[PDB]
RNA sequence: GCUG
DNA sequence: TTTTTTCAGACTAGAGCCGCTG
DNA sequence: CAGCGGCTCTAGTCTGTCCAGC
């Protein structure tokens, strides 16, 4: 009967907690970058799309997009700097 | 407007028997049994709870209803509550298995231990299109067989040598075993740098050498949990059924209160059980006590799932013999021969039998009485419409006559004697079911209870007669083995035109 | 009697809901004996899940 | 509208044994698919035609014929290019009715496009001015079990100019 | 307060009240002891 | 046999002299106090009314057992009776921190997916965000 | 293991309710109605 | 290692799709496996399982070899998969190792999978002229220059020699001149770097600072001369030590002679094999001390101290009532840290024994809480998987009401609270990692 | 316990 | 603290055993 | 001279013992 009263708790807080955002000042340069890879990842030429939206389009038709200075001079060195195995 | 909701009902193509991970556990759980160690009939006028009579998780009485649902005790199917356990216990019915899988994975690492290249005919072995039930319980003696033949690993060296369920529901693995080869640094280091045990305890000293890991449901948790999901198909456990870790018990589900009307008491000692050792805890309890806690609730556990649960320490044997899950599905007064294979039939009658020469031996004289009570169902098809009506007016008294009316568009029985029987029989439309009394030629299933070969059950053409006693054409006794002396026989009537064909034909 | 099953779980319902996977669509009538339906509780209860597969009569 | 290819399993039971199959499937499956959407599918209407129907079994239960049945039935769906022409049964502040003439009165259209002299001010009034045209825009249906509407449009009204009327 | 639970009769014929007793028990309890008689001619089946 | 009493009222008191530490400078080997300490431990710490005014060393000992696992000075050489090396050192924290906010919760450790404690709707991560 | 047994003989067709191959349900049942698979309609 | 199957899935969804990812995490979960088994068992149609696992071979998660039945089982390496959360801590340290030309280096050999010099030099050329002034365009040439000055330090190491199957095709992996050869990043390499960036912050904020860097100067000459499996450092000797210190420097020879045979003889203890050991405990003591106060965290280095001698002792060391201190044995018990009663050698009784002893065993600890920690970005990504689709039309206005703008600006303090939060755990990972990878032998 |  | 109250039965581990098997 | 392979062996243990009817 002692604890026959409801769902023990919603939540239990714990007296003590996490420290801080850890690390503070110099992980704004790998933060940025969490989200800089992120923004080309997805917009890589190494993904895939959804051509079953394609196969599951039966209203195509035209006029919409389901229908539709590097200087450098050469030179050539091929290194053997790496592993000579496997 | 409104959607197009298709209503249709389907077949049982193929049972997958799995398990439930305690996280799955909780989602089909609607409430938390947390509750009172109380019966949870509330303090004034018997009612439920927060408890195991929650009526959330269903009604076993006619008058209240579940609170998932509006439904009432015939209407509603069960729902599902969850009790969760403070410290981890084993489950008696997949505690082999759990011995099993130490044996076969490394204590330390956790990868399955079958050589690499083993593990690969192994894997192909499993890849073969048709393993059928036997051949996996094969692989798994052999495989089983290799690792309790490799004491050492070829993962990370670990030495893992014999685990042999020492006790009731307790597991011991070496780890440290003591040769007369010398022995390794690190174990002897582990038995000889405990000065101070061996100055307080003088047992210890002389029992210095003996020291191994013992496996509790604890250590069993974080080992099961860190296998390979490569290793798991080694294990011989589908992954999608079911994974090493679920084997040991975190959460147990609450039966529906439907499947309750003993069980329900064992499930108050578990809760109170839960009670008490976390009290303990932060009352500052011995570890022998806490540990002798643990083990008083995987005995009420293990009681819940397997009654006998044979090899029962002397303390804390039951006081009471109770049927807990497994003792409600064994036996001949148990489920699977009691409830499912053999069931108690309704439109049957059993009478003394007696014997008739004047009978044709295609026939069986029944008692009136018995003709009264037992009905056939008769729909309303155009050729039986002017006999139907006949027997509705006769009404349930008389023999010819019907003792209930069904309407096409409900299913609603009227009895005919209550009403006015006239007024049924003019309103008798083509589709509404009238339940006849037995009437002569109708077929019946004759059966003597003592049945050894084909023909104790047999069928007959029924003729009633006034006498009270089921008397058949003595020819057909010697397939009965049935003599007159006292014996009494058993009268089925099947009720579906399907089931009447068949019994004459064949 | 009829039991309510889920398509994709293999777990039986209540007025055709699953309060696990919490989507409807799926949930169809069986008909089946009322013993087997007390079993496959028991067995659901004691952690060994009956899972059932339903097919439409063909 | 669009044939929508279609199977179902189709109960006919025995009292219309004298019927022809593929007539008294027919007279079932109008009774199974009108006024009725079907999600992601559209409006079923009636039946086009049975294109195969195949052989009748009868089951160990009801002793009727269950044929499962190929058909193709009209349906209602708009193409997300068409210029309907409606009737405006109902007109709310916040966007007008029309309604396809006793088809559906479900087509409700937002209106936020046409020429600025656009507000519907409860008094009934239509457009503040400068059968009635519709551009069906957007497919949205919505499931509607939930526990122990559904076809409903977004309609919209351009530069048409609309010569003969405003 | 009080729920009527009456004894009811039920015999598929009809019986003949011959003694009703009305007496204390241990504790006492007014207990009351009803004799019913019967009587059957032999029949088919006997 | 003094059970009545509280040794964390005593454990910044032999804390205090090691957080300061004049001459942090490295002229010289810096082979550090205990004996010191054990000094300092028997006519006067920092100010507090003690009942234990008697000085045992088997007595005082014992609250450098406990500050060693509150990270202080190991023992060096207390292998002789009263007097030798016995070289000590505070230690400062080798590690940063390491932890978040769900490190910290036990039974929200059950979820696995949006189920009852499903993560993408808990309380602490929502609480931590502001 | 993951168990997926189907349901045949008759000791576990009497337990699941489903009629048993064996004996009369070993042969479908067809109705030689009056049907047949039509020309549709030009479109 | 289910909670490190849940990251697979994760951290592919991410990065490049959705197929891709189920086609490798059933990879991951059924292994050696064929190309039309693979097809049959998920469900997929064969020309995109042979896009999804080109893309897979070019990032170096799958790798393929046939033995016998002359059909190439490809087979996924499950831990390389992880990796990719330690992606932009891989582009800082060659910011600090190197310039912002190098920098990218990793970069695009990180994204790109497989990269051969003649390309990947001719991609940062367009990225860093594009952000440096046009008319005072970047010199390739110094590309050229940083990027065999990364490999003479071994930071990028070439590809093994292709198999060149007859199932294999080699025209599919380029993506569309000069051939040349290819190589990956060596992040092997990486994981010494940053095994040298945690013993050297372990010796600083613990000893002294001159006592860290000779620490680094010991560890910077002996990077070639090792491996990851080496249980120890190369032995050197003192006097290349005064002839490798930084020019910062001014220290006497015999003054460091004493901090040198002061660092030689620690607690701590260069032991290689001891030194990642001793970082994992306090990554095991920092966890307690985030969780359980400093009183529990107490009695855990107790355990550290004495192997088996417990609850006779516990009581009197920490000086902690009883009451107080038997709830965090047993809250350490619950949660698998203190490890378990493995002295009780009287036969099968609870209640008669030898009196249990805790004692904490460090691998059983640490593989839980990296178990813990692959379970705890499972609900860091989620999360900014779940606030991400529906702030959907707001990020585009820019491309808006008062609460409209305010979801924003507490969705992207959100998010990057998130992401920050992700790579605070990770080197949790790495450290500990480290440490399982030192105790694994025949691996 | 007895009938079957 | 002190009795038994059917009769097999073909599985499952151990205890060895001796001898070649290296 | 040493080891692990199968042996081989005793006991150990859990598992049944017709249908139902009052
Ligand atoms: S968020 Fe998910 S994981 Fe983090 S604490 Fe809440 S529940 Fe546990
Ligand atoms: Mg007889
Ligand atoms: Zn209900
Ligand atoms: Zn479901």
């Amino acid at each position: 009967f002692s604890k026959g009263e409801k769902l023990p708790d919603v939540v239990l807080k714990p007296p003590p907690l996490f420290p801080d955002t850890d690390y503070k000042p110099v992980p704004l340069k790998t933060g940025e970058g969490e989200e800089y890879m992120l923004a080309l990842k997805q917009e890589l030429r190494e993904t895939m799309k959804r051509m079953p939206y394609f196969i599951e389009t039966p209203e195509e038709r035209q006029d919409i997009e389901r229908y539709s200075d590097w200087r450098r001079l050469p030179r050539e060195m091929m290194p053997r700097n790496k592993c000579k195995k496997a | 407007e409104q959607f197009r909701e298709t209503d249709v009902a389907k077949k049982i193509s193929h049972i997958c028997f799995g398990m439930k991970s305690p996280e799955e556990m909780r989602q089909q759980a609607h409430i938390q049994v947390v509750s009172k160690n109380l019966y949870s009939q509330d303090n004034q006028h018997a009612p439920l709870l927060y408890g195991v009579l929650d009526h959330r998780m269903g009604t076993s009485e006619k008058d209240r209803p579940c609170e998932t649902c509006g439904k009432n005790l015939a209407d509603c199917l069960g729902h599902y509550g969850y009790i969760d356990l403070e410290l981890p216990c084993f489950h008696v019915g997949y505690f082999r298995a759990v011995i099993g899988i130490l044996q076969m994975i490394c204590k330390t690492c956790c990868h399955i231990m079958l050589s690499q290249e083993e593990k690969k005919q192994f894997l192909d072995y499993l890849k073969r299109p048709g393993l059928t039930y036997l051949q996996k319980r094969g692989l798994k003696k052999k495989i089983s067989d290799k690792c309790r033949k490799k004491n050492i690993c070829h993962h990370c060296g670990a030495f893992n040598g014999t685990v042999k369920k020492c006790g009731l529901l307790k597991i011991i693995h070496e780890k440290y075993k003591t040769n007369k080869k010398v022995v390794d640094p690190i174990v002897s280091n582990f038995l000889q740098s405990f000065e101070t045990a061996i100055e307080h305890n003088k047992e210890v000293e002389p029992l210095l050498g003996r020291a191994q890991e013992n496996l509790n449901p604890l250590v069993v948790l974080n080992l099961f949990k860190r296998i390979p999901a490569e290793d798991v198909p080694l294990l011989l456990m589908n992954p999608e059924a079911g994974k090493p870790s679920d084997l040991i018990l975190t959460r147990l589900l609450v039966p529906p209160l439907c499947i309750r009307p003993d069980l329900t008491m064992k499930l108050t000692e578990i809760i109170f059980l839960n009670d008490v050792i976390k009290k303990h805890r932060i009352s500052g309890a011995k570890t022998q006590m806490i540990m002798e806690d643990w083990d008083f609730l995987q005995l009420q556990c293990a009681l819940y799932i397997n009654s006998e649960l044979s090899g029962i320490p002397l303390n804390m044997a039951p006081k009471k013999w109770t049927r807990g899950f497994v003792q409600r599905l064994k036996g001949k007064q148990g489920r699977f021969r009691g409830n499912l294979s053999g069931k108690r039939v309704d439109f049957s009658g059993r009478t003394v039998i007696s014997p008739d020469p004047n009978l044709r031996i295609d026939e069986v004289a029944v008692p009136v009485h018995v003709a009264k009570i037992l009905t056939f169902p008769e729909k309303v098809n155009k050729a039986n419409i002017n006999f139907l009506r006949k027997l509705v007016q006769n009404g349930p008294e008389v023999h010819p006559g019907a003792n209930f009316i069904q309407q096409r568009h409900t299913q609603m029985k009227r009895f005919l004697k209550y009403g006015n029987r006239e007024k049924m029989a003019q309103e008798l439309k083509y589709g509404d079911i009238v339940e006849r009394h037995l009437i002569d030629g109708d077929v019946v299933l004759f059966n003597r209870q003592p049945s050894l070969h084909k023909l104790s059950i047999m069928a007959h053409l029924a003729r009633v007669k006034p006498h009270r006693t089921f008397r058949f054409n003595e020819c057909v006794c010697t397939p009965y083995n049935a003599d007159f002396d006292g014996d009494e026989m058993n009268l089925h009537l099947p009720q579906t035109e399907e089931a009447k064909a068949e019994a004459l034909v064949l | 009697f009829e039991v309510d099953v889920c398509g994709q779980c293999g777990l039986l319902g209540y007025s055709g809901w699953c309060h696990y996977c919490k989507s409807s669509c799926h949930v169809s009538s069986l008909r089946i004996p009322y013993a087997c339906k007390l079993l496959f509780q028991e067995l659901q209860s004691m952690n060994i899940i009956p899972r059932l597969k339903l097919s439409k009569y063909n | 509208f669009v044939l929508v290819e279609m199977v179902d399993t189709v109960r006919i039971p025995p009292w219309q044994f004298e019927r022809k199959l593929n007539d008294s499937i027919a007279e079932e499956l109008n009774k199974k698919l009108a006024n009725k959407v079907v999600y992601n599918v559209g409006l079923c209407i009636c039946l086009f035609d049975i294109t195969k129907l195949e052989d009748a079994y009868v089951f160990p239960g009801d002793g009727a014929s269950h044929t499962k049945v190929h058909f193709r039935c009209v349906v209602f769906h708009p193409f997300l290019d068409e210029i309907l022409i409606g009737k405006i049964k109902g007109c709310s502040p916040e966007g007008v009715h029309v309604s396809l003439g006793f088809f559906d009165d479900i087509l409700i259209p937002p209106e936020s496009l046409q020429q600025p002299a656009k507000f519907d001010e409860a008094e009934q009034v239509w457009v503040w001015e400068y059968g009635e045209e519709i551009r069906f825009r957007v497919v949205d249906e919505s499931f509607v079990d939930t526990s122990p509407y559904t076809l409903v449009g977004s309609i919209s009204e351009p530069g048409l100019g609309l010569l003969s009327w405003w | 307060q009080y729920k009527d639970v009456p004894i009811t009769y039920k015999g598929a014929t009809d019986s003949y009240i011959e003694k009703v007793m009305i007496s204390s028990n241990a504790e006492d309890a007014f207990l009351i002891k009803m004799l019913l008689r019967q009587t059957r001619r032999p029949e088919i089946g006997d | 046999k003094f059970l009545q009493s509280k040794a964390e009222t005593a454990r910044e008191s032999k804390q205090n002299p090691m957080i300061q530490r004049n001459s942090s400078f490295a002229s010289s080997h810096e082979v550090w106090k205990y004996i010191c300490e054990l000094g300092i431990s028997k006519v006067e710490l920092s100010m507090e009314d003690i009942e234990t005014i008697l000085n045992t060393l088997i007595y005082d000992g014992k609250v450098e057992m406990t500050i060693i696992a509150a990270k202080e000075g190991t023992v060096g050489s207390v292998d002789g009776h009263m007097k030798l090396y016995r070289a000590v050192n505070p230690i400062i924290p080798p590690t940063g921190l390491v932890r978040a906010p769900c490190g910290l919760c036990p039974v929200f450790d059950d979820c696995h997916e949006g189920g009852e404690i499903s993560p993408s709707n808990c309380i602490y991560m929502t609480e931590w965000l502001e | 293991f993951g168990q997926k047994d189907s349901v045949c003989g008759v000791s576990e067709c009497i337990i699941m309710g489903i009629p048993m191959n064996i004996g009369t349900g070993l042969f479908k049942l067809l109705h030689k109605a009056d049907r047949d698979p039509n020309p549709p309609k030009r479109p | 290692t289910q909670a490190e199957i849940k990251l697979c899935s994760l951290l592919l969804q991410e990065h490049f799709g959705e197929i891709v990812e189920k086609i490798g995490v059933h990879l991951i979960r059924t292994g050696s496996q064929p190309l039309r088994v693979i097809a049959h068992d998920t469900g997929t149609s064969l020309d995109q399982v042979k896009k999804a696992l080109c893309v897979l071979v070019q990032h170096n998660l799958v790798s393929y070899q046939v033995h016998k039945r002359g059909v190439v089982e490809y087979e996924a390496q499950c831990s390389r998969v992880l990796r990719m959360l330690r992606y932009p801590r891989y582009i800082y340290t060659t910011k600090t190792l190197y310039s912002d030309t190098g920098e990218l280096i990793v970069e695009e050999l990180l994204l790109n999978g497989k990269l051969t010099m003649s390309a990947v030099v001719k991609k940062v050329a367009d990225r860093l002229t594009e952000t440096m002034e046009d008319g005072k365009t970047m010199d390739y040439a110094e590309v050229s220059n940083t990027f065999v000055r990364l490999a003479d330090t071994h930071f990028v190491q070439r590809c093994p020699s292709v198999p060149t199957t007859e199932n294999s095709d080699p025209g599919p992996p380029p993506p569309a001149p000069d051939d040349g050869i290819y190589w990956q990043a060596n992040l092997d390499r990486f994981h010494q770097h940053f095994r040298d960036q945690a013993i050297v912050s372990a010796v600083a904020n613990r000893m002294d600072q001159t006592s860290s860097e000779i620490v680094r100067t010991m560890l910077r000459m002996s990077e070639i001369t090792t491996s990851s499996s080496a249980p120890f450092t190369q032995p050197l000797s003192s006097n290349e030590i005064f002839r490798s210190l930084p020019v910062g420097y001014n220290i006497s020879k015999q003054v460091l002679d004493q901090y040198l045979t002061l660092l030689a003889d620690d607690p701590l203890e260069i032991n290689l094999h001891k030194a990642l050991a001793s970082l994992a405990t306090a990554t095991l003591e920092s966890v307690v001390q985030e969780r359980f106060g400093s009183r529990c965290a107490r009695i855990f280095r107790l355990v550290l101290q004495k192997k088996h001698i417990e609850q006779k002792q516990v009581e009197d060391f920490a000086m902690i009532p009883a009451k107080e201190a038997k709830d965090m044995l047993y809250k350490m018990l619950s949660e698998n840290f203190m490890s378990l009663q493995e002295i009780p050698k009287t036969p099968d009784h609870a209640p008669s024994r030898t009196f249990y002893l805790y004692t904490v065993n460090i691998l059983s600890a640490a593989r839980m809480l990296l178990h813990r920690c692959y379970k705890s970005i499972a609900n860091l990504i989620e999360r900014r998987q779940f606030e991400t689709k529906e702030n959907k039309r707001l990020l585009e206005k820019s491309q808006i009401t008062a609460p409209e703008r305010q979801q924003l600006e507490t969705l992207k303090r959100n998010v990057n609270k998130l992401d920050a939060s992700e790579i605070q755990v990770d080197e949790t990972i790495f450290l500990l990692e480290s440490y399982i990878e030192c105790t694994m032998k025949r691996q």
